[PDB]
Order: structure tokens, then sequence, then C-alpha cells
């Protein structure tokens, strides 16, 4: 694979299966994901319902940056009282479920992808509050450098999302800008990470690629989240900003934006695990040849001729 | 000087004799195996293996006027073969009572003794009794502290000459009662029972190769440190007249030989053959015996088409790997007198890690 999903597999999978199911069978399975995310499915009191619950360690901040009214407008009908040890949970009846096989199949998609859905809720809240500083700025172009000042400190959104990140991101009239405070802390992935990291921002300054956000690196954090919690400029981090302008997430554009960016850093993490895989095969590649070095020094004797398994033979 | 490769063996032969009629000769291959091999019109065939020993052979003889061989091995024991009536070979165990590998055997020129060298810290000198049909081992020990790497005898039946791996050249007497007359006083020594030592040379390092001149009234030997010494002795607890050494500028000599009183040839890991002259007075490397020490279209074959394509396939390219410019390819094991009056070598032999056997002419 090239690129990474956005939804859980397992999840996806699981619930074609029970989908499309005569006779559907219990289950009882955790599911770890990225991020230190975990998901847990069991069917709790029958085989005929599937509890689907979700683990993470700053749903707490996603709450408070409007998650919870995100998730309700999702999955309506299906939410369910929190699961005794998880964040969140979704209770969907195999028997209540909806008609078509394209109800089935978004359906199926839809709960799989709840670790996107629940990390969403922060990005709409800057995507919408962008789209009224978009309004006001075009009733005042005189007074909307102010309105970006005051918006660049009062709603910005930073979020702990794992230990060895954060996400900060703010709403100005023409952007929302998202900075990744992003560490490798296994040390041979932290000796890629500098090449990956780099590599990644030398391609933004090529003709190819300038459709894409304006992408910016630094090693200290840009001068409006220097004074964020947990965010701090010796701890060799890395600062990677983009900056999302109003045609990154045009209304076509913001489902795939906002799922697309959510897996930066997942992607370098498994393209750094991905390219030791390359290295490797290329290395095995320059062995085969040191091979014919060696080879010149055996002197030149025929091994007698021999069957296919090794064999002793009798002609020629 | 001219070469003639006499044959190639299939592996590599450390160590060979030419029987006194010069028709067949014995070599070892670097396994259990002892090969013998005979005259082809102008050719060599194999003759016959021995097979009697456990482990690798390390060395080998053959007796000139009694006409018996002689073996030794890693697995400790020595064979003497000995002709049948019917033209088979006679198999022999020799207790050498050794507690370590054999290294390196020599029948003593009378052939009523042969001694072996060994890891043991030892030299075996052995020799056989018609009252019991015994052959039995004399342990030759006080000096000798590590490996024995070769032998030889003076021309007289008494002293032993041995190379050992602690540095040094050592003249032993291995006089045996009851086989030996009685050794005649000479520069070497007259009192001269067995193990007494009439000299404990130095070297720069280990002494791989050791030889009396025609007359016995000096040794040389050959270093690891690519040097030949010419040691003159004067009597019993005396320094000698001379210890000349010369160092070449090749790698190690490996094996040696007086051609007369005035002349050596030495080969080893140089690939060739070399000549040195001298006297008392001074020594002095003087010839290489092969000429390649000056470092000197048509139908295509079947076997040359297959060979190019496995070369650009097994190897980098096309191109054939070379040859040494040397008619050995690989070290020079062993260096044997051929023809000629006794200290007048006029051709020797030898034999190489590469599996050549050569016949050299001066």
């Amino acid at each position: 694979m090239l690129s990474l999903d956005y939804n859980n597999i397992f999840i996806y999978e699981l619930l074609t299966e029970r989908f499309s199911s005569e006779n559907p069978s219990s289950i009882d399975q955790v599911v770890t994901d990225f991020d230190g995310v975990t998901f847990h499915i069991s069917t709790p009191e029958e085989k005929t319902k599937i509890l689907i619950s979700l683990s993470m360690k700053c749903y707490p901040e996603l709450v408070n940056y409007g998650t919870l009214d995100l998730l309700k407008q999702i999955y309506g009908a299906y939410v369910h009282e929190p699961e005794m040890g998880y964040n969140f949970s979704i209770l969907i009846d195999l028997q209540q479920l909806p008609a078509t096989d394209e109800e089935k199949e978004q359906l199926a998609m839809s709960i799989s992808m709840l670790k996107r859905n629940v990390l969403a809720a922060p990005f709409h809240r800057a995507f919408t509050k962008q789209a009224e500083l978009a309004d006001l700025a075009r009733k005042d172009p005189e007074n909307a450098p102010m309105l970006d000042k005051q918006a660049t400190s009062q709603e910005l959104m930073a979020i702990h999302y794992r230990d060895e990140e954060t996400i900060v991101l703010w709403p100005e009239h023409d952007r929302v800008t998202v900075v990744f405070s992003t560490k490798f802390r296994e040390e041979t992935d932290r000796i890629f990470g500098k090449v990956f990291l780099q590599e990644f921002v030398d391609a933004r300054r090529r003709p190819a690629i300038q459709t894409a956000p304006q992408v910016l690196f630094s090693y200290d954090p840009p001068l409006e989240i220097r004074d964020i919690q947990g965010i701090q400029k010796g701890d060799d981090f890395g600062f990677v900003t983009f900056v999302l302008f109003e045609r990154h997430f045009t209304p076509q554009n913001r489902e795939d934006c906002i799922s697309h960016i959510q897996v930066f850093r997942n992607t370098l993490h498994f393209h750094i695990k991905a390219s030791k895989a390359y290295m490797h095969q290329r290395m095995r590649k320059r062995v085969a040849d040191f091979q014919k070095v060696l080879n010149r020094a055996k002197p030149d004797v025929e091994l007698e001729r021999k069957t296919a398994t090794g064999r002793s033979f009798v002609r020629a | 000087a001219t070469s003639q490769v006499l044959h190639i063996l299939p592996k590599p032969s450390y160590e060979h004799a030419f029987n006194s009629q010069r028709t067949e000769f014995v070599t070892t291959t670097a396994t259990n195996q002892v090969e013998l091999y005979e005259q082809d019109g102008n050719g060599w065939k194999h003759a016959r293996t021995f097979s009697d020993h456990d482990k690798i052979v390390t060395c080998v003889d053959w007796a000139p006027k009694s006409n018996r061989i002689v073996t030794c091995s890693q697995d400790r024991n020595a064979y003497v073969y000995e002709k049948r009536p019917d033209g088979t070979w006679k198999q022999t165990l020799v207790l050498l009572r050794l507690n370590r590998a054999a290294t390196f055997v020599r029948w003593s020129p009378n052939e009523d003794k042969f001694a072996v060298g060994s890891g043991a810290r030892v030299i075996s000198v052995c020799y056989f009794e018609q009252e019991n049909d015994w052959w039995v081992s004399k342990h030759l020990k006080r000096p000798l502290r590590s490996t024995i790497l070769s032998l030889d005898w003076h021309p007289n039946n008494v002293l032993l000459a041995a190379g050992c791996a602690d540095r040094k050249a050592y003249v032993l007497s291995a006089y045996v009662r009851d086989v030996d007359a009685k050794p005649e006083a000479s520069v070497w020594g007259s009192r001269l029972p067995f193990n007494t030592v009439c000299a404990e040379y130095p070297s720069g390092g280990w002494v791989h190769a050791v030889g009396f001149s025609p007359s016995g009234n000096a040794l040389a030997y050959a270093g690891h440190d690519s040097s030949v010494t010419i040691a003159y002795p004067s009597a019993p607890e005396q320094p000698p007249r001379a210890l000349i050494t010369v160092k070449l500028s090749q790698l190690p000599l490996r094996s040696l030989l007086w051609a007369n009183e005035s002349a050596i040839v030495a080969a080893g890991y140089n690939y060739s053959p070399i000549l040195l002259q001298g006297n008392e007075s001074g020594w002095a490397h003087t010839r290489d015996l092969d000429a390649g020490t000056s470092k000197t279209e048509g139908p295509v074959s079947f076997t040359a088409l297959r060979s190019t394509f496995r070369n650009m396939d097994l190897k980098g390219s096309s191109q054939s790997i070379s040859s040494l410019p040397t008619v050995h390819q690989n070290m020079i094991a062993t260096l044997r007198p051929y023809a000629g009056t006794p200290g007048n070598i006029t051709a020797f032999t030898s034999s190489g890690t590469d599996g050549r056997v050569v016949l050299w002419t001066l």
C-alpha cells in the first residue's frame, strides 16, 4: 500500500459480514488502532445487537471542542450509554438494520470511520468559524486583520492526541492553519524521520505540487503557538505546519481533507517502517553482486551431472 | 635451468617421493589417502591408493635402496609400506606413542631408522627389531619447545636437524645402539649419545626447512621471516665460524636443498625456486630458477561459448582470470633431489599446494 486507509478495516469487514449474515454469532473483541486508540466490539445482551465502543486518551479535550453534537448528528438513534472503561459507545441492532445493500455498505463504513469522526470535531469547529470570519472580513477588510489577530489566540484548538504529539489549529478569514508538534521517540525512526520530514518540506517547493497546502517546518514553534501547554522548543520535536486555504476545504473537499490531514504523522510512521523493507531489498541486491567478486576466486571445475533432487546421474 | 611439469594432481600435494628407479612416485593428497603414480609413456597414471590412516596425511617418504614407503598423519600414526612379491604393498602400523599429530617424516641415509616430527613437543626416531618384528620409537624431547616443522638427517646416520616453531633450528644426536655403527668424531661432536644437542640456532621466524651440506660440515635452514641462514659449526660448546643470514625480498621459503657444497636451492610461498650461492665468507641470492621471475582470430569452441557466458553470469565479465607468471600457481610445499651424484644435484623436483609436480634441471 502507498497510503493508509482512514477507517478501521476490522470493523468494516466485521459489520459487512454481520449485515449480510442470515444467522449472526456472538462476539467479544477488543481491537487496537493508531495513536493509542482502542475499540471494543461485543454482543452483550443478544447475538442480534452489536455494541461498538471507543477508548481514546484525549476524548475529554474533544468534548470541549463540540464532539458530542457531531457524533449525535452522525449516529443518531444508534448512540448508547458509554461502556464502562470506554469514552463513547453505539448499539446497532441487526434486525432493526437499514434496508438496501448500499445503506448497509455506508453504515458499515460510517461505524468503521469512528476514529476520524470523533477526532473531526475541532476541524469542523475551525472550518465553520472560518466561514463566519470570511463573511465578517468581507464586511470590513480594514477590521479583518484584527478579527484574525483575536481568533489566532481566542479560537485556537489544541489536542494532545498522543503523548509524543500535539495538533494545534486555528481559523483566520482565508485559512485554517494546523501545526503538528511531531516527535519520533524510537531512535532509528528519529534518524530516518529527519529525512522524511525534511524531504516533505522540500517537496512543496516544486512546480508540480503547488496546488497543495503551504507546508512549513522548524525545530522552534510558530509564533502563535509558543505558549500552548506541552509545546516545548528544546525537546527535539519538529513543528510541521500546514496552511489550508479556502480552496483546500471547499464543500466537496472538507470531508476528505479532515480524513487526510489527521492521518499525516501515521503515513510518515508507516513509510519509515516501509523504507526499511525497501533498503533491505536494495542491500541484498548489492550483496548478490559482491558474490560475483568472490566467485572469480573459486577455481573452474565442473560439478558432476545430477538429477533435479541432487541424486547422481549417468548420461552425457 | 628448465621446468618440466610432470603431472597435475586433483588435490594439494604437500609431500611426494619418487622411487629410486624414478619410475613411480607416492604423494599426499590433502585427505587420509596417499596416491601412488606410475609412468605412462611420457605421462603419469594413478596406480593405487593407500588409505590406512584415520585423518589427513601430513608427510610421506620413500627409502631409496630398501624400497619402503613411510607415512605420517594427523591421526598420530605412521605406517611403513613394503612390497609383497605378488606386486601389492604390505601396510604396517608403527607405534609412535605420540600425544598429538605427526607432522613430517624422513628415512635415515642407511634406511635402517626413520624420524617423525610432531606437534607433541617431541620427535619419534623409529627402528625395526628382527627379534620381535616390531617397529619401536625413541622420543627426542629435551630441548624441543613447540611443533616440529621439518627434519633432515646428516649424511652420517646419527645426527638429526629439526626446525621447530619456537623460532629455532636444533641439531640433535639420534644415535640408537644396536642399529648404528659408532659416529665418527666430527665438527658437530664425538661425545654423541642419544638426544645430546650440538646446536640451538636462532631464527627471526618459524624454521620451515633444514638441511646439512653434502660434506655434513655446515647446516642451512629457512625462516618464515623470509630469510635463509647457513650455520658453520666449530666444535662442541663453542660458537660457530659463521652464522650467515641472507634476507630475501620475497614471501617465505618452505623447503630447502643443497645443490652442492657451495650452492642451495630454496622455494616456498614465493611460488618459485631460487638459487643461493656462497661459502663460509658469505652467501647471496643469485638466480631465480623460474623464467616467470621476469613476469613473461579463428573458430570458437563450444566450451569457450559456454564458459564466456558462465563467466558473465558467475563472475564480473567474460574475461578469463589470469595465470601467475610462475610455473606453480600456489605455495610450493616440498623440494627434493632427483638426479646427479650425491652432493652435486643436477636436477630436483617440487610439489605444490596447487597439485603441480614439477622437475627442475639446473
